[PDB]
RNA sequence: AGCGAG
């Protein structure tokens, strides 16, 4: 069970040796402590009887080095196991990042009553289902369980015992009196667990519409009945969810399970969520086996049009090579042309492959269901490997045309080796770089502890939150779950002198986002850590909701370390792609290092005059006021200027701080010319952009905590009269 | 790499004399 | 072999959770599966197999005079719980009139048949309408799909329906590892059984045990003095 | 990091640590001022209610 | 722990060492695979740790110039006639000329068919070049793989990382007690073994005279004779056994260079690192979740996987000022129950089983001032056990060389026949590693139509994304090898078998085959082979043309509704056995500079609760747990005894004090002329 | 092939080409 | 009450227990102090009566004092005052 | 309703392996019963197998007897393939002797009264002119797999050589089901089981013992 | 010095 972990008796005996002696001496198995010591050292049989008793309700901390994030350490109830290996509940694997391929994990024993209370309440496995990073659940069905659920809950049209509206010959012959009848029929070869049937559900809440229509307002559903055109597999699945959850009636693609578990956690107590994920794990494991998802050479089907399109693209490659032989273009030009043409070739081959595979193929079933793997891996498996990176970083223009199924030839394998080796070495070094960045972040932001219920301040950043479309529409801004949720309002929302929609000082969750979007309001003022008006550490409300708990933070949470660790753990996932754009860019931003290409930024409004100077660009910003004509001349002509609604069209009225050139902006100059609010917004924006290039979801508020710790000192120019430099 | 039964024992033996 | 003790825990009057421990290292499954399947498909029972409704010859959309259409009548009569004492099929008739609700209790059972839930709603007859239906009851074992009508001319109004002969509706089993240490990982079989109100789950389990003890006694009847 | 520089600077300035940080209290092995170590939660006093004493 | 590990330790190019670079200065540039490595180094086989690319292996054909350069052979084609003069080129010469790929359409006469072929140029560039231009061709494919990597069948389908890992772990497999030859392999299974030197090789051709487990005496062709003495149960440098078993009888005639006796991992000369196990590729009830492997209990019952780990415990009696150490039965006060094992010499009798806490060599140490001797007998460490293989003795009275002051030295060998246990690591030849999550009973495992239990199960969600489907082809060919096939030549020969050589159209069951590294069993040939496999016993072909069978769920009985990919895969037992991994501590030795617990399994030691863990604890807010994890459990010299006393007597756990290591820091700072003072007032 | 080893097992091979030089 | 029967380390349910205090840390210290008091009472029961009292609720089979403390917290037999 | 009671016919393929046909079983039933009998047969059919051996010139499993071509552990491994049958549960002992050249086969063991070896032709060792093998084995009744019991575990002296024992006469068990499912729905399952034992006891008695253990176990649930 | 997990 989720709150349980195995323990080999040959280890539990040694760990609990201090305790077993007591429980056996007082049981008179021995007559003194020393005699009990003998019993333990002799491993005499009676110990295994007393041991099993002195271990119950005695949590132990499981740890796995590296402890990247807060979830690395989790307290489990130990139960005796035979063998020599710590049995680990599979669900928690994603929390530990563990994969049973030789991983070693450490058990620690909390002794003191305070420590045992900490283990039971704070750190227990079942009390921690949501990642502190962004609230995405970690103890949710993954990998094998996802495939099992996807097989169970999908709907294949044409399976055994469909629901057909037959007439004359016979009635529908698809309805079933109760899911009991459905399972009884499915036991024999009459019904399949992925066939469309009309069941009479009587223990599950229908979807919102069915309940609201049939029963109107308050139709309880522990004892009523209703028709459902579902699949028996889906009914089996929905019996796993609590009694109150509306019937879902969908295909449990991994995102859907994430949404389901998130909904459960947000609304239902923690025990219910833990039990629900336990039962989901059980059903997933049970059904993945019958899913028959296996891999075989007959199940890896090469596309049928491979040779012809490859020949055509090779003919184009030969044409460009002939052009090179005539000097029509330089060697870099022909390298780029070949790379681009072969990229088109890879796109076409992948498209044809994805077209050819029917959905029932095990590989496409694994990939589509979100169990694991990306589609490009399947393209390599039956397709072509595509371009291969030359060790410097360029692209070998051959490129590989043989699929791993068809078997690479010698030189193509030797070429692929470059990419493999460089990937491994990059991972090895980037792990250390990430560790160091994590240490620095933890040290900067350790003092940030929630130590006050309320600032009662009035400031606070604003959020775009689905700005209006050019034609007119509240298209949701892509970044809401990482910049809008889990905040406290600094204002009250009113639309066109309308009624107050949401009140100040209240937790902002998804229902309020839907309410705001329905209302017609996008700009919102929200309390944030940046504007926290507290002395020592941030206050509770300015911080907002805690991801792991889902409620308002306590008044002892060391949110600074949580922010540092949640910002550091994604590290070792950002691959470097001159201005840096990978982890070293995040390092530069947090460290506040001057960027490489200092794209000059405007200093004042007004029209701008641009000239393509001799090897550089001369730009003069007409100051709207009587300011000095800010003129910049020493700029490399290679870099292109900022583009916008035009590439800095001569005469543009760029604001007093708009980046003129396209490149990187020094945070120091941005702070100087726009102020702390703007520099905070810019820093969080850039860091979020870097982390989101790899599709990582981390709430800003961590990054805002770090930025707040960065901007807490002031440089003085007037000595005053009190020992100030 | 260069290197509680007896301590606990000595306390216990003094008590046993008690 | 430590005595495989069997204990029971009632959760409802017609729903039980039996637990059998401690079994041999791996026998837990053998038990659980054999029981489960036999319970489901070894206790004879009866249910309505076919129905004829007045005025139903080509149209099956609905029966005039009753709000419930054909599908409701057949799916509810699926749930109708009847016990029988005669092996060959028997014919029931139901007649009702006037506003109100037609209920299971209206059917008069002759000798050898009975209804264990007479008070179950069947349909709603309104507008001074009349509802006359005939049913066929048969005893059997397991779950049999609706039988296709072989002779179209023979059965003008016959509407064969799926019949849940088996008197147990849901049985499911799990295994555990009671006292893994000193007993070295014996099995603990947890059976959850839910049966219609005809018989208590105790009776169903006892009958399953009877029949399977006999079935394996057949194998026993090859060498009486076997070890 | 830069232990030598930090130590020399602290020695010259005659600085005085106040032991009010997580890392510090960790080094000297007293309760960190986070979570259960804060004064509010660390100083909770528990005694059975009047009815509990009555039932005894 | 292998012969292959020994062989591959040789032929190893270590870029780090005196006069060379180091890890700190080794950037990404020096670690890549420079395109001149082709044939002069193994692009695939390198360690995964902090040595990636710094420690490679020599290629199979590579040769060393006297100047220290690494030559490779090449065949000189002279205007479309691939000749036979194997000329050795260096990197520079190879860059000067133009070299063609190893596999090319040679038209049985030395000329090429395709107008242009894949070809390497000066700076490693790969292109097409007119056929007449080519002047050099590789001797053969697999010229660019070391000994280890060259034994991975279907290497041409494995992504380089999985091949790297598999080539690494082929050097880790423990030598079993059968060591069955692999059912699918390459041409390297033989030469490697013979070069490893384990198998005794006929120095000269002759006629066998006397065969015995201890030694073999062979009549040479001309009067003389030679006796080869065999090493039986000799300890290996990593604790594995080094058995040698003869494979000749008294009447056989041995030719020069023949293999006379098997080594630790050899099987009639071939390299036998593991076993052919019947594998299914279905996800079975989650026990094989996330790389975990399920095993049949048959492998334990029949003893398919089992290693004989021999240990070595030594003690010496020395002369001290208070007296002279002497091992004998006259131990200080002790019960007679514990001298039963010891013989008259005070050392454990050969063959007597020993377990944790037992005495191997009694020893009493001059007690002097405060019996004239205290107790210092060699007790077998915690968690060990087994039979005493042998006892070696060195005595000063025997005028044997010993360190000064050592009156005597004794070496005790204890050997344990370690079985396969859940938690132990298994892996194939494709880096498809995993621990043994559960060893099911033989009954409740999937079985085929005719009741053959599957001996292993692998998760399906580790084949595609790892891009090592080579193992799938491996197990397909393995099934074809186990069952035996017969191509039906009713109408000539099938087209797919056109390139297939004779002697492969038919094959008896369990006919070992070979699929060389980069040229081998094509996909079409494998499909055709699978299409016609001889029925095992009855008119029943278990495996269809797709390679997937109908497996009957042994746990419930009903068949699995869809087929399963079953076959015969070769897997080996890696030397990461749990019995050497597990460890606990409750109170053990402590260091002396700081009173923290020691660290290591050789001692008791704890487990380093480092800094990242402390950050995790701070993040949770758990303060008391952290405090006791850093104060009473490890450092508070007064705290440890008091808390132990409280636990044993059951009182409350006392309040933690001040870490000693903090006191040591304070004293060091004070000894650094920094007046670091403390006050609370 | 032949394997040129006086006692090697007759392990059949799929090799489509000859090896001019033994290892 | 829509949850399955809690068993082992998860009985009492944590949410119903959190309702007795403001935040989880308060619960941890509250339960741990009560557990300390139980342990001292059980140890010093050998000699005369002393100010520590309890357990209020009927202990089970050789339970760890902390479990009894948590049961008492759940049953609402206790009262805590914060610093 | 079906009242016809099930049957048990048998087709003896050979003295070792035999088929059993059970019909007419209820729909969707044959697989469950087949697997139950299969698990019983593979698990809990009591038999006999060598539990320990002793050799005069040896003190443990890791050594070489003088003269024999096969080391000691190879000898235990060969003896593992012995198939025997005991009519008495006490740990009976049997002797085996051989001098001079030639091979040693199970047929050259002199079992005492009751026990007997059913595979005389198996191959143990190849003694030569200097060979002299004298090995005494111990056999006992039992069930399932059991690992070797340590000498220290019992009062055994140094000489004894424990060997893990496999009391399981059954070798291979499978089944098939050919369901009828006729249009009229008079259907049944005709289980066809196939058992193959390692010559230690004819399959009839193996299946009979499986049935006996099963009847008692389900009898407990019945009451 | 070599190796395992990330
Ligand atoms: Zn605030």
């Amino acid at each position: 069970k989720l709150h349980q972990c195995g323990l080999p008796k040959l280890m539990a005996l040694e760990l609990f040796k201090p305790f077993v002696m007591k429980r056996l001496v007082d049981l008179n198995h021995a007559q003194n402590i020393k005699s009990a010591k003998r019993m333990v050292e002799r491993q005499r049989p009676q110990v295994w009887d007393v041991l099993e008793e002195v271990i119950a309700e005695h949590p132990v901390l499981l740890n796995r080095a590296p402890t990247l994030h807060r979830l690395g350490i989790q307290a489990f109830e130990p139960m005796l196991v035979e063998g020599k290996a710590i049995q680990l509940h599979p669900l928690v694997c994603e929390a530990f990042n563990a994969d049973f391929d030789g991983d070693q994990m450490a058990v620690h024993l909390p002794l003191s009553a305070e420590a045992q209370a900490e283990a039971r309440i704070l750190m227990l496995s079942s009390n921690n289902i949501l990642s502190p990073a962004s609230g995405r659940p970690l103890a949710m069905p993954r990998l094998d369980m996802v495939t099992g659920l996807y097989y169970l809950t999908t709907e294949v049209p044409g399976d055994t015992g469909e629901y057909q509206p037959a007439s004359g010959d016979h009635p529908e012959t698809g309805v079933y009196s109760s899911p009991a009848e459905a399972i009884m029929a499915a036991d024999r070869g009459v019904l399949s667990v992925r066939a469309k049937i009309k069941v009479r559900l009587t223990q599950l809440r229908p979807p919102v519409e069915i309940e609201a229509e049939l029963f109107g307002h308050s139709g309880w559903q522990p004892g009523d009945a209703w028709m459902a055109e579902t699949t028996l597999g889906r009914v089996m699945f929905n019996e796993l969810l609590p009694l109150g959850y509306p019937f879902v009636n969908k295909q449990m693609h991994k995102k859907v399970q994430a949404a389901i578990i998130n909904d459960l956690a947000e609304r239902y107590p923690m025990i219910v969520v833990a039990q629900t994920v336990d039962k989901l794990k059980d059903a997933g494991f049970y059904w993945a086996t019958r899913s028959g998802v296996t891999v075989s050479m007959a199940d890896v089907l090469v596309p049928p049009r491979k040779k012809e399109i490859l020949d055509h693209y090779e003919e184009r490659a030969d044409k460009v090579e002939k052009q090179f032989q005539r000097g029509a273009l330089n060697h870099d030009e022909r390298n780029e042309a070949l790379v681009e043409i072969w990229k088109e070739a890879t796109d076409e081959v992948g498209q044809a492959l994805r077209e050819h595979y029917p959905d029932d193929n095990p590989i496409i079933t694994i990939v589509d269901s979100g169990a694991t793997g990306n589609f490009t891996q399947t393209r390599t498996l039956a397709g072509m490997k595509g371009l291969v990176t030359n060790p410097k970083g360029e692209f070998i223009p051959r490129p590989v045309k043989s699929s791993f199924r068809e078997g690479l030839t010698v030189l193509e394998y030797f070429i692929n080796t470059h990419g493999a080796r460089k990937g491994l070495a990059d991972t090895a070094l980037r792990t250390a770089d990430s560790g160091y960045l994590t240490r620095r972040l933890v040290d900067v932001s350790q003092d940030v502890i929630v130590r006050e219920h309320d600032c009662q301040t009035e400031r606070g950043i604003v959020v775009e939150l689905a700005e209006r479309a050019p034609d007119g529409t509240l298209i949701r801004d892509p970044y809401i779950e990482t910049s809008a949720y889990a905040r406290t309002l600094g204002t009250d929302a009113v639309d066109e002198a309308g009624n107050v929609i949401v009140e100040r000082g209240q937790d902002l969750g998804d229902p309020e986002i839907d309410a705001l979007l329905a209302a017609g309001i996008t700009q919102v003022k929200v309390r944030s850590v940046l504007t926290c008006a507290t002395s020592t550490g941030v206050c509770a409300t300015c911080y907002g909701r805690s991801m792991a708990t889902g409620k308002l933070v306590d008044i002892g949470e060391a949110v600074g370390i949580v922010a540092a660790q949640s910002i550091g753990e994604p590290g070792t996932q950002l691959t470097m792609r001159d201005i840096t754009g990978g982890l070293p860019r995040v390092q530069e931003l947090f460290e506040a290092r001057v960027p490489r290409g200092k794209a000059p930024i405007a200093d004042v409004t007004g029209r701008v005059r641009l000239e393509d100077g001799e090897r550089f660009y001369k730009i003069t910003i007409v100051p709207d006021d009587g300011g000095e004509e800010v003129v910049y001349d020493k700029i490399s002509k290679r870099q292109r200027l900022r583009v916008f609604k035009r590439v800095l069209s001569d005469g543009d009225h760029v604001e007093v701080g708009q980046q003129l050139m396209e490149g990187s902006a020094d945070p120091h100059e941005v702070l100087r010319v726009q102020g702390p609010r703007e520099v905070q917004i810019h820093l969080v924006r850039e860091v979020q952009e870097v982390y989101r290039a790899q599709g990582v979801s981390i709430h800003d508020k961590h990054i805002e905590v770090i930025v707040r710790q960065m901007l807490r000192r002031v440089t003085i120019i007037d000595s005053g009269s009190t020992e100030f430099l | 790499f260069i290197e509680a039964v007896d301590a606990v024992s000595f306390t216990l033996l003094q008590d046993q004399l008690q | 072999s430590q005595r495989p003790t069997l204990s029971e825990d009632v959760l409802t009057d017609n729903r039980s959770q039996f637990v059998i421990e401690p079994l041999e290292p791996g026998f837990g499954y053998t038990l659980g599966n054999s029981l489960r399947r036999t319970l489901l498909s070894s206790i004879p029972g009866a249910a309505v197999t076919s129905i004829r409704i007045d005025g139903v010859l080509h149209e099956f959309t609905t029966v005039p005079g009753v709000k419930e259409d054909v599908t409701e009548i057949i799916l509810n009569l699926k749930s109708l719980v009847v016990s029988s004492e005669e092996d060959e099929p028997v014919t029931m008739y139901l007649r009702k009139q006037g506003p109100g609700e037609v209920t299971a209790g209206d059917i008069v059972p002759p000798a050898g048949v009975t209804v264990h839930n007479p008070g179950m709603h069947i349909a709603t007859l309104n507008d001074k309408g009349k509802l006359e239906v005939e049913l066929v009851v048969e005893r059997g074992r397991g779950y049999v799909p609706a039988v296709q009508n072989r002779a179209s001319g023979a059965e003008i109004g016959r509407i064969p329906v799926d019949s849940i002969y088996s008197p147990v509706l849901k049985v499911t089993y799990k295994v555990d590892a009671t006292r893994v240490e000193q007993r070295t990982d014996f099995d603990k079989l947890i059976l959850d059984v839910e049966t219609k109100n005809s018989i208590s789950p105790r009776d169903a389990l006892a009958s399953a045990g009877k029949t399977l003890v006999e079935l394996f006694g057949l194998a026993r009847e090859l060498n009486v003095e076997a070890e | 990091q830069e232990t030598t520089r930090v130590l020399t600077d602290a020695a010259i300035n005659c600085r005085s640590d106040k032991l009010n940080g997580l890392k510090e209290n960790v080094i000297i092995g007293k309760l960190i001022p986070a979570g259960t170590g804060i004064n509010r939660y660390r100083n909770i006093a528990v005694q059975p209610t009047e009815e509990a004493r009555a039932a005894a | 722990n292998n012969p292959l590990s020994g062989l591959t330790h040789k032929r190893r190019l270590s870029a780090l060492g005196p006069g060379g670079l180091s890890r700190e200065r080794a950037g990404l540039e020096v670690r890549d695979v420079h395109p001149s490595h082709y044939g002069r180094m193994c692009p695939i086989e390198t360690p995964e740790g902090p040595n990636i690319g710094l420690i490679g292996s020599l290629s199979v054909y590579a040769r060393v110039n006297p100047f220290g350069f690494i030559e490779t052979p090449y065949r000189k084609v002279v205007d479309g006639v691939v000749s036979d003069e194997i000329v050795y080129l260096t990197a520079d010469e190879e860059d000067r000329h133009v070299v063609a790929q190893a596999n090319s359409p040679i038209d049985a006469d030395g000329r090429f068919v395709e107008p242009r072929v894949l070809v390497r140029r000066k700076a490693g560039e790969v292109e097409y070049v007119p056929s007449s231009e080519v002047d050099y061709m590789d001797v053969s494919p697999r010229q660019m793989v070391s000994v280890a990597t060259a034994m991975i069948p279907f290497l041409e389908h494995d992504d380089a990382n999985r091949a790297l890992m598999g080539a690494n772990m082929q050097r880790q497999a423990v030598p079993l007690v059968r060591s069955e030859a692999p059912l699918v392999g390459t041409g390297m299974e033989l030469r490697a073994a013979i070069d490893a030197g384990d198998v005794v090789v006929a120095e000269e051709s002759g006629v066998i005279e006397e065969v015995s487990a201890d030694y073999i005496t062979v009549m040479h062709d001309n009067g003389t004779r030679r006796t080869y003495r065999m090493r039986k149960f000799a300890r290996s440098n990593h604790g594995t056994c080094a058995n040698q078993c003869p494979i000749v009888d008294a009447g056989d005639r041995v030719e020069a260079g023949q293999v006379i006796a098997d080594g630790p991992c050899t099987d009639d000369g071939e390299m036998a690192l593991g076993k052919n196990l019947l594998v299914a590729i279905m996800p079975w009830e989650g026990h094989n979740y996330e790389d975990a492997i399920i095993l049949s209990n048959r492998l334990v019952e029949e003893d398919v996987l089992t290693s004989i780990h021999i240990e070595e415990h030594e003690i010496d009696a020395r002369d001290t000022k208070l007296g002279a150490e002497e091992i004998t039965r006259d131990i200080p006060n002790i019960s007679d129950e514990v001298l039963a094992d010891l013989d008259e010499r005070g050392i454990v009798r050969i063959g007597a089983e020993v377990r944790d806490g037992d005495i191997l060599v009694g020893k009493v140490t001059p007690k002097g001032e405060t019996r004239e001797v205290r107790d210092t007998s060699l007790k077998v460490p915690h968690g060990e056990s087994g039979k005493v293989i042998g006892i070696r003795v060195f005595s000063r009275e025997d005028e044997d060389e010993l360190p000064a002051g050592v009156n005597e030295l004794v070496r005790v060998y204890v050997a344990q026949k370690r079985k396969i246990s859940d938690g132990d690591k298994l892996a194939g030849r494709h880096g498809n590693k995993g621990v043994i999550g559960k060893i099911l009973p033989v009954e409740d495992m999937p079985f085929l139509a005719d009741g053959t239990p599957v001996d292993i199960i692998l998760n399906t969600h580790g084949v595609p994304r790892r891009m090592n489907i080579g193992q799938i082809l491996e197990t397909h060919l393995g099934w074809c090898a186990h069952s035996g096939w017969k191509v039906d030549a009713a109408k000539g020969v099938p087209d797919w078998a056109a390139r297939l050589p004779d002697e492969l159209l038919e094959a008896q069951p369990n006919a070992i085959v070979s699929t060389p590294v980069f040229d081998g069993a094509q996909e079409a040939e494998l499909q055709g082979l699978l299409s016609c496999t001889l029925p095992n016993r009855d008119g029943d072909v278990l495996v269809d043309a797709d390679g997937k069978a109908m497996l009957f769920d042994g746990r419930s009985g009903e068949p699995f509704p869809y087929p399963v990919t079953v076959g015969y895969m070769y897997i080996m037992k890696l030397h990461h056995l749990v019995d050497d991994k597990i460890h606990a501590r409750s109170t053990g030795p402590y260091s002396m500079i700081t009173q923290q617990p020691l660290g290591g399994k050789a001692q008791f030691g704890g487990q380093r609760f480092g800094e990242m863990e402390c950050w995790a604890m701070q993040a949770y807010g758990a303060a008391y747990t952290l405090q006791e994890l850093l104060t009473i459990k490890s450092d508070d010299t007064v705290g440890r005894v008091k808390v132990y006393e409280a636990i044993v007597k059951g009182e409350n756990i006392p309040e933690p004090g001040i870490p000693e290591s903090f006191k040591v820091l304070l004293k060091e700072l004070q000894s650094l002329c920094l007046n670091v003072e403390v006050l609370s007032s | 092939s032949n394997n040129s080893v006086p006692g090697a097992p007759n392990r059949v091979s799929f090799a489509k080409l000859r090896e001019p030089l033994e290892v | 009450g829509g949850y399955d029967t809690p068993l082992g380390i998860t009985n009492p349910p944590i949410d119903e227990l959190l309702d007795r205090v403001s935040s989880k840390y308060a619960l941890v210290i509250y339960a741990a102090k009560r557990a300390r008091q139980i342990n001292d009472y059980y140890n010093q029961l050998g000699e005369g009566i002393l100010e520590y009292v309890g357990p209020l609720v009927e202990p089970g089979l050789q339970e760890k004092p902390l479990s009894i403390a948590l049961r008492e917290i759940h049953a609402d037999l206790l009262e805590h005052t914060e610093g």
